[PDB]
């Protein structure tokens, strides 16, 4: 959906991406550059450097504004008009619907992970727009690993690597006379 | 203007935007000290008449007609003013011969008052829309001022008093199916001369139609009789009430009528070196100038510079006798015979002094151009004086530069 | 308070007239003829320098309230229509050069899509606008135009004159008057664009929904031995004069499909629609299909109408579409003005309303203060 | 050439008379009804025919080679007849240029090879440019350019016509001298 606002805001700077394959180069310059802003009012008012970025076909275009107020969308769904709660929202509502007695050591231990939080001073963001909603003077420790796209990968690599997972997995036979159940009762 | 190529040697203009353009375009401003473009300068509206029957229409009569002459007509298929011919009259063109039987208008008894475009096929729907919106915005002007007097209050709504005919337009009807194309044009001759140009299709927006047959005449558009008015100054320039059949300016002003405008008389060989002869006429009955300066270094955008103009000369008085002169009436000792500058000065006619610069061309590979600036006393008389009665020492005394930029052929 | 002048800036024709008229009074080619330029350089151009920009745009102006419109711009206020995510500088610039030349009152940054809603009276209803640049479509439900589900593809004016100029240089055939009765291929490098566009509105057409998927299979060759419709009869055109050429009858109505072709994509003018709705919330999908409007220059090409929503009923039945808008009713409105000039109107419309015009527009005052114009982007 | 008006030497065989100058070579036929009360031009090879005519031209008229200035005949019911055109002051018809206009007005530039239609008049300081055809009984504006094979408004010439005018039709004849 970052993408996709992105190549609309490119279209607000005057450079098109119409077809499919123009929409992967707008996946590469949201990848490549896209500051989250600590705050959006004073960066928009602030003259931008427009930092130019270069095509597969060797053409340059300057992004502008619209490089930190595409991600925004994340943590402001609603400037768009997608009735969302938002990145900072979800993370804060999650911990809140848990039992009191829990709260403060899920504040404590809060753990990022899939590639868009890669996003340069995404982090920074949350902990500022998670610390307002959050209760005062309560810890709030955002712990992102070096490997935030692959981490989910090497979780499921750990856990096949033990001998518990054994039992945990239905063999081609389970299938075949248990039913379509079996898959869905063993996935807990 | 153009049989002489005014659009050469160009003036500067101060300001925000600078400007290069010809002294016959340019306009001289009065009340301060500072000539200005047609592009710096901000456009009026005066007075609006028809280029074929020549007649001034107020401003109140346009805005009613839409800006047109009910007598005069232009043909549709070449833009051309029509002409009426007789047998009971019809409209014809002189340039193509369209007629007004052609797309089958009738003959009218009456010459002019007879002839008329149709009324607008989505004319009384408009109204209705408009009323309904009318009506709509007026809730929203209440809601907007009760909301506004409430904050400027700052009661926070309280409740003194109690609180809170309809038009309901009837929205378009969808087709379920549009009609299509016709069969006809599936195997059937295009002649593109039945068929109308975008160009002619577009004249006529209210039902730009395909076929020629629908496609009526508009009547004649009328045109504009600009005045100028300046920024810090107040007035410039305007024109009479009668402009139609008039070639005269209520309040003449233009920088060839005040600036002395500088000419080139002869131009020499464009092969690296050179020697050219140029005029400084005045325009004022009794002044004096200088084409000192050399534009300075790197100052006054020199960028098109291309060459190196000496024009090592101090100041020479020139003043122009509004009379018809012989040829040599009469020989100024100090005027003309005290300064002879022979290498400087060519020659030294009436209103007229050709002078000697030393250009240095081949400086880039071609088109060879020039930076200098030229001086003029202006009596600007900006103090109240009826027929010269205060001395004007001070107003003489002030020295004005005029940044030229002039372009040798190449 | 006088009646608001409305300008419409688009990169083939701009739209100008007075608020409260049935129609625009001058409707032009959006150029301006420079000294020493042989064609005229175009007013609108995205993506350049901001100060040669402001001096073409300063001098068509000049021309719009001058030489077509006869009144004084700083006496009354402007409603300037533009498209939705029209580029960020060129509507800077477009304010830049009211507020600071011409010194107007108050302009109003109307998107085009929602002012096509109020010619109509419908307060809901999708709007395709298939203009020169790009064909772009936004449904608007009640007055709120819904950015979150926007479609544009480039299948507009400029995407139809480069596909006609292709097939022309292919089959070849002018009578240049030099014992050039014979079949004369490219005599001449390139065509120029004004002719092109008179080509496509006298000689093309849009073909029949049946016709026109015999045609894409037909120059495809897919396996077939010959299996075109009968095209209609070739006709002769006249260049600069003396030079004839004979347009073949299979371009006439081949140029046309580019638009309505699938491209593997499965991105059509026709798709547009379809995309963008199945996108639309649950609640919004019937009252928006029901209320079509179909506004642009493009889109006044004959029998396009027809074969639009023809496309879109075919497209529809398609397994993507099928589950979602399988039992929808697709009705198009016929506005009150020319298809051309429907966005035009809405603009006149709402310029004619002097209690809200002054309120909702930017004063000169505000922009003088500040300099910042207000858009859908943050502030 | 930059402002500045370039040299033209005459030949000897040319009719001087009372300021007027007119090229032998160039046929004026009909002289009686013809007349130049100023210091007028007529370049080699023009043309002043006397259709019953009254060909009235400026104090400083300027007619170039190859031209032709013919009155118009006006299609009258009563009696069809030859227009008398009267040309204004300080006039410059350009080269090959072709003039079948009734009431031509003061200090104007008609332009090189631009055929001007039948009964058509002309006001003072306006510019018709070069290779240009304006159509029969067409009205041209003060301070305008008629210009294309149409023949419509171009655009506005420099606010300064009546006084500039003057120093190039002057000048024009001054530098035009004998060899
Ligand atoms: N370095 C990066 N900076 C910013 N965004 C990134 C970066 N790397 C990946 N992304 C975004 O995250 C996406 C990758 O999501 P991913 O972590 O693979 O999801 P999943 O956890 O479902 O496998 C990319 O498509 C891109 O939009
Ligand atoms: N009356 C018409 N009939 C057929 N085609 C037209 C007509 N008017 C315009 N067109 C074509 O459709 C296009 C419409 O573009 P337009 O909507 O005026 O521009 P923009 O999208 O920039 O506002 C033109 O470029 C032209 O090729
Ligand atoms: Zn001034
Ligand atoms: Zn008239
Ligand atoms: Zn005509």
């Amino acid at each position: 959906d970052v993408s996709r606002f992105l190549r609309l805001y490119l279209r607000k700077e005057g450079y098109d991406f119409h077809s499919s394959s123009e929409f992967e180069i707008v996946k590469a310059i949201k990848e490549r550059a896209c500051y989250l802003s600590i705050n959006p009012q004073k960066d928009e008012t602030l003259e931008t450097e427009k930092a130019q970025y270069y095509l597969p076909d060797g053409s340059t275009i300057e992004i502008g504004p619209s490089r930190f107020r595409a991600p925004e969308l994340l943590f402001r769904p609603d400037l768009i008009g997608e009735e969302s709660e938002g990145i900072h929202e979800v993370l804060v509502f999650a911990i809140q619907k848990s039992d009191m007695d829990l709260r403060r050591t899920l504040f404590s231990n809060i753990v990022l992970s899939g590639g868009s939080t890669l996003f340069k001073g995404f982090g920074d963001r949350l902990l500022s727009e998670v610390k307002k909603l959050a209760p005062k003077d309560v810890k709030i420790r955002i712990s992102a690993p070096q490997e935030r796209l692959y981490s989910t990968w090497i979780g499921g690599s750990i856990l096949a690597s033990l001998d518990t997972f054994k039992k945990m997995w239905v063999s081609k036979k389970e299938y075949e006379e248990d039913g379509a159940r079996s898959i869905h009762r063993k996935t807990f | 203007a153009s049989l002489l190529q005014s659009e050469r040697v160009l003036y500067l203009v101060q300001g925000e935007k600078k400007v290069r353009a010809p002294l016959s375009q340019l306009y001289f401003c009065r009340y301060c000290s500072e000539l200005r473009s047609l592009e710096c300068v901000s456009h009026e509206v005066d007075s609006h008449y028809c280029p074929s029957c020549l007649e001034n229409m107020p401003s109140a009569e346009a805005k009613l007609k839409k800006n047109r002459c009910a007598n005069c007509f232009d043909c549709p298929g070449c833009m051309h003013t029509l002409s009426t011919r007789a047998t009971a009259y019809y409209l014809a063109c002189g340039f193509c011969r369209w007629t007004s039987r052609d797309v089958g208008m009738a003959d009218k008894s009456v010459a002019s008052g007879g002839w008329q475009e149709p009324d607008h096929p989505h004319t009384q729907r408009m109204n209705k829309l408009i009323e309904y919106y009318q009506q709509l915005a007026q809730k929203e002007k209440v809601e907007r001022d009760r909301k506004k007097l409430a904050r400027r209050r700052n009661y926070m709504p309280l409740a003194f008093s109690q609180h809170t005919k309809e038009i309901k337009i009837e929205p378009a009807q969808a087709v379920d199916e549009v009609e299509p194309l016709p069969e006809d044009y599936y195997t059937r001759p295009v002649n593109l001369t039945e068929v109308t140009t975008l160009q002619q299709r577009l004249l006529q927006p209210d039902f730009q139609p395909i076929c020629a047959s629908q496609l009526y005449p508009r009547h004649k558009h009328l045109l504009i009789k600009r005045s100028l008015r300046c920024r810090q100054c107040e007035h410039n320039l305007s024109k009479p009430e009668f402009n139609p059949t008039s070639i005269k300016f209520k309040i003449q002003l233009v920088a060839v009528n005040y600036i002395p405008e500088v000419r080139i008389m002869s131009i020499p060989n464009l092969r690296y070196m050179k020697e050219s002869q140029v005029l400084l006429t005045l325009t004022n009955p009794v002044e004096n100038l200088t084409h000192v300066t050399l534009l300075e270094c790197e100052e006054g955008d020199p960028d098109d510079t291309n060459s190196t103009a000496k024009v090592s000369v101090p100041p020479t008085e020139l003043v122009l006798a509004g009379k018809d002169a012989a040829a040599e009436y009469d020989e100024l000792a100090e005027p003309q015979d005290f300064p002879d500058d022979p290498d400087v000065v060519a020659f030294r006619k009436a209103n007229k002094v050709g002078v000697f610069i030393k250009v240095t061309p081949q400086r880039e590979e071609g088109d060879v151009t020039v930076c200098f600036k030229l001086k003029h006393d202006f009596k600007n008389l900006a103090a109240p004086i009826r027929p010269v009665e205060e001395a004007d020492p001070g107003a003489e005394v002030s020295w004005l530069t005029q940044h030229v930029e002039l372009s040798l052929g190449p | 308070e006088k009646t608001a002048v409305v300008i419409d800036l688009g990169e083939a024709f701009t739209k100008c007239g007075f608020a409260g008229e049935t129609g625009p009074r001058c409707i032009i080619p959006s150029v301006i003829k420079k000294a020493g330029m042989p064609k005229p350089i175009k007013v609108v151009q995205y993506n350049i320098n901001t100060e040669e920009l402001y001096s073409y745009l300063k001098e068509f102006i000049h021309i719009l309230y001058f030489r077509h419109l006869l009144v004084n711009p700083r006496d009354r206020r402007v409603v300037v229509i533009e498209s939705v995510l029209c580029p960020s500088h060129f509507r800077e610039t477009l304010t830049r050069v009211l507020f600071k030349y011409f010194e107007v009152p108050s302009v109003l940054l109307a998107p085009s899509h929602l002012m096509a809603l109020l010619t109509l009276g419908i307060n809901s209803a999708m709007v395709l606008d298939c203009g020169y640049r790009e064909s772009l479509v936004l449904p608007i439900y009640e007055g709120i135009p819904v950015l979150n589900c926007w479609g544009a593809l480039p299948l507009g004016g400029k995407a139809l004159h480069k596909e006609l100029e292709t097939q022309l240089l292919e089959q070849c055939t002018v009578d240049t008057g030099a014992a050039k009765e014979q079949s004369l291929p490219s005599v001449m490098g390139s065509i120029p664009e004004g002719v092109l566009e008179d080509i496509k509105v006298r000689t093309c057409f849009v073909s029949d929904l049946t016709r026109g998927l015999k045609i894409q299979a037909a120059k495809f060759n897919i396996d077939g031995n010959t299996e075109r419709p009968s095209p209609p009869p070739n006709v002769d055109y006249p260049l600069d004069g003396e030079k004839i050429l004979h347009v073949l009858g299979s371009i006439r109505d081949s140029v046309v499909e580019i638009l309505f072709e699938q491209d593997n994509e499965e991105k059509s003018v026709a798709t547009l629609i379809l995309d963008s709705l199945m996108q639309c919330p649950i609640d919004t999908r019937k009252q928006l299909a029901e209320n079509l409007v179909i506004i642009g220059g493009t889109s006044m090409l004959p029998g396009f109408l027809h074969r639009l929503l023809a496309e879109i009923r075919y497209l529809v039945e398609k397994p993507k579409y099928k589950k979602t808008l399988g039992t929808k009713t697709f009705r198009i409105h016929t506005p009150p003005a020319k298809a051309n000039c429907v966005a035009w109107l809405g603009g006149a419309i709402f310029g004619a309303l002097q209690d809200i015009l002054g309120s909702r527009s930017v004063s000169k005052e505000y922009y003088n203060q500040t300099g910042r114009i207000p858009d859908w982007c943050s502030l | 050439m930059e402002l500045g008006e370039l040299l033209y030497n005459k030949s000897e065989y040319i009719e001087t008379a009372s300021g007027n100058k007119v090229s032998r070579q160039s046929v004026l036929c009909g002289s009686q009804n013809i007349v130049l009360n100023g210091k007028t031009i007529v370049m080699n090879d023009c043309i002043i025919r006397g259709d019953l005519a009254n060909v009235r031209v400026g104090r400083h008229c300027v007619v170039k080679s190859r031209s032709v200035i013919r009155p118009p005949f006006k299609k009258f019911s009563k009696g069809v007849a030859f227009f008398p055109l009267h040309i204004g002051d300080h006039v410059f018809i350009e080269e090959d240029c072709v003039v079948n206009a009734a009431q031509i007005g003061s200090y104007v530039h008609v332009g090189k090879n631009c055929v001007i239609g039948r009964r058509c008049v002309l006001k003072d300081c306006c510019k018709i440019l070069d290779n240009t055809v304006l159509p029969p009984e067409t009205v041209v504006p003060p301070f305008t350019v008629f210009s294309g094979c149409p023949g419509l408004f171009s655009g506005e010439l420099p606010e300064c016509t009546q006084e500039l005018m003057i120093d190039v039709t002057k000048s024009y004849y001054q530098k035009f001298l004998p060899l």
